[PDB]
């Protein structure tokens, strides 16, 4: 469980194969049905192919009323014109800025976390190397004490 | 700015008092009708507890080539295709994520076993060097 | 804070802590021994009296119950920290007794280094001498070995000498210092011993049942001597982590056992620092200097 | 966030392991010099 | 969970990577003696 990421700077394929062998050891309404049938089926539902072609008298008068409604809907667009587009474009940029602000916040918090872990690991690996050196010297000391005790037994 | 169920831009945003997050009135009411609790926190919430918000009346520019034909034929069809294939891709990714989670948990248990073996190896090697 | 203490009329040569870490003892030319409380405002309660010569070295026992103090007037003195009063005047020294050391955790026994040419062993109860190893010359510092069975001494001939209390011969003589050794202090390891010598070098040695036969371990640079030839004394930290030294350069030198780096050359003093004292509990430093006052540094 | 909680939980555990391995050898040093003390004491007895 | 698990997996992989060489050094240590 314990693993010094910051201290261990220095085989992964070997341990990977060893882990590989050790693991080798061991809600919607009908809308959902129609959507899944249309997806598995894939064939998109039939749309309105009546209005454009123009039985034909009604469709024709429909094209008339619809072309009049369309020619009216293009008047209220040109009346204001390019002001309404940039009026929402300013809003687009204003909504854009907050996102990068929060991105900066997140980078900063993660960086502070990694900085804390860095110092923690730096204390810990140092204690570890000091303990290892003391262990080596203690092994050598037991060895020398053994040689001296044997010689003392010789007398 | 957004709704916290539908991922939309709400036209009548309403915020809850137990978990302060802006939801669309329609989805929030449907959620309250399904089960009477907050979606996010799963805390007790009713329709009467919700408090509607007032906003900038936010506008969408209908395309210049907007008619009954293009709205009826092409637009709704594009919307239904973008719904179906996106839901299908999300389901596929969910299945794949479950499979990857399974492979990750197995690999983790294998690493645990290997580490448990090396803990018994290394310490006794150290004792034998001490011997 | 810096906490400089004053109230001494002439140089203070020796300052050391209660082995409790409760009370402070300092002494020097003024022929009396001042005491203080280490905490609070570092305040002065008691003053011990009597020593006609200069108090050249004060030394505690290892509990803190009686006080040993080597005087210039041919005498050592043991007193009651309970009272401050004399129990024994170790007379008989034929010259300037500069150094004193009470045996720790053994029978009550004292080794005193003097300017007569002898090291003297004394029992407190008998009013008589135990042993005396007349090598040839003045011995300037003396400390026991934690078995209370060897005795180490440093003088003018630069070869640190150690006697066995039972065979009474020069047990261990060590060499390598270029000029006179002025201070010995064996760490609380019971093993590592620290040696100041005015040749500008400090050394570390280790008295063991078995040593490499040439036990000159660690070496640090920095100490100074001059026309003063004042007596310079060293100490280990309670932990054997930092060595503290003084010198005639007005700089408190704090080094480490580990990397032998210069952790500190601290200014602040006016005259030569003669003795640095480590708190047995805290990171508290007390400097006794020849500027007739003391410092209480916190690190 | 879970990486630090798993790191800081076992950071003392990686330290707590070598703490004994030093002290287990550290106590072995005392007994080492204890016999080494007895080893020099009798050498003079046989030298005498 | 996938991200945390992959991270901890490589982390604990380094644990065995170090321990293996530790045993490896200890083996030659005891073998030479």
């Amino acid at each position: 469980v314990d693993a010094l990421p910051y201290f261990d700077q220095g085989v992964r394929e070997a341990a990977a194969a060893l882990v590989e062998e050790e693991t080798r050891r061991y809600t919607d309404i009908m809308r959902n049905e129609f959507e899944r049938l249309a997806a598995r089926q894939p064939i998109e539902l039939l749309s309105m192919k009546r209005y454009e072609l123009p039985e034909c008298v009604n469709n024709s008068m429909a094209q008339l009323e619809h072309q009049a409604v369309r020619i009216e809907n293009l008047e209220l667009m040109s009346q204001h014109g390019c002001n309404a587009w940039k009026v929402y474009n300013e809003n687009l940029v204003h909504m854009i800025e907050h996102a990068q602000k929060e991105l900066q916040k997140l980078r900063k918090h993660i960086q502070d976390l990694n900085w804390q872990r860095k110092n923690m690991q730096l204390t810990a690996g140092s204690k570890l190397r000091e303990m290892e050196s003391n262990w080596v010297s203690l092994v050598s000391k037991n060895y020398e004490i053994e040689r001296t005790i044997v010689q003392l037994e010789n007398e | 700015l957004i709704c916290s169920i539908s991922n939309e831009v709400p036209e009548h945003p309403c915020v809850s008092p137990v978990s302060n997050h802006v939801y669309e009135r329609r989805l929030i009411e449907k959620y309250i009708a399904e089960n009477g609790t907050d979606p996010i926190n799963n805390q007790p919430l009713s329709e009467e507890q919700l408090i509607d918000i007032k906003v900038a009346h936010p506008i969408r520019p209908k395309p210049p080539s907007a008619t009954s034909i293009p709205a009826i034929l092409k637009a709704l069809q594009d919307e239904w295709d973008a719904v179906m294939l996106h839901s299908f891709t999300l389901r596929q990714q969910l299945q794949t994520t479950r499979q990857e989670l399974s492979h990750a948990l197995y690999q983790h248990d294998a690493a645990c076993r290997v580490i448990a073996r090396l803990t018994k190896e290394v310490t006794a090697a150290r004792e034998a060097l001490a011997t | 804070p810096i906490m400089l203490l004053s109230g001494h009329e002439g140089e203070v040569y020796c300052c050391k802590f209660h082995p409790n870490g409760s009370t402070l003892a300092s002494a020097g030319f003024d022929r009396l021994i001042l005491l203080w409380n280490v905490y609070g405002d570092c305040d002065n309660y008691a003053t011990l009296k009597g020593h006609s010569g200069a108090v050249m070295e004060l030394h505690y026992n290892t509990d803190g119950s009686m006080l040993f103090s080597a005087s210039t007037d041919k005498t050592v003195a043991v007193w009651d920290s309970e009272t401050g009063e004399r129990v024994k005047r170790l007379k008989g020294h034929t010259s300037f007794v500069n150094s004193c050391y009470p045996a720790r955790r053994g029978p009550q026994l004292v080794c005193t280094g003097s300017d007569d040419g002898t090291v003297k062993l004394w029992d407190i109860r008998k009013k008589a001498a135990i042993q005396t190893f007349q090598n040839t010359y003045q011995v300037l510092a003396v400390t026991f070995n934690d078995t209370s069975d060897q005795i180490i001494s440093g003088g003018i001939d630069n070869d640190i000498k150690v006697w066995d209390l039972r065979q009474n011969k020069l047990t261990y003589t060590m060499r390598g210092h270029a000029d006179s050794v002025t201070g010995l202090s064996l760490s609380s390891e019971g093993s590592y011993l620290l040696s100041n010598a005015m040749d500008n070098t400090v050394r570390v040695w280790d008295v063991r049942p078995f040593a490499p036969k040439e036990r000159c371990v660690k070496i640090f640079q920095g100490n100074v001597h001059n026309f003063e030839k004042n007596l310079l004394r060293c100490s280990w930290s309670p932990d054997g982590s930092k060595i503290a030294a003084g010198s005639a350069d007005r700089f408190v030198y704090v080094w480490d056992t580990t990397s032998r780096r210069i952790l500190y050359k601290l200014p602040g003093h006016a005259g030569s620092i003669n003795e640095v004292a480590f708190h047995p509990d805290e990171p508290i430093i007390i400097s006794a200097s020849s500027d007739k006052r003391l410092y209480m540094g916190e690190i | 966030e879970e990486l630090k909680k798993h790191e800081d939980s076992a950071i003392p555990r990686r330290l707590e392991c070598l703490k004994e391995d030093v002290q287990r050898q550290q106590e072995r040093e005392k007994e080492l010099q204890h016999r080494y003390a007895d080893l020099l004491l009798e050498k003079e007895t046989l030298k005498s | 969970e996938l991200s945390h698990a992959l991270y901890q997996h490589d982390a604990a992989c380094r644990v065995i990577a170090r321990l293996t060489k530790e045993v490896t050094a200890a083996r030659e240590a005891l073998a030479t003696l």
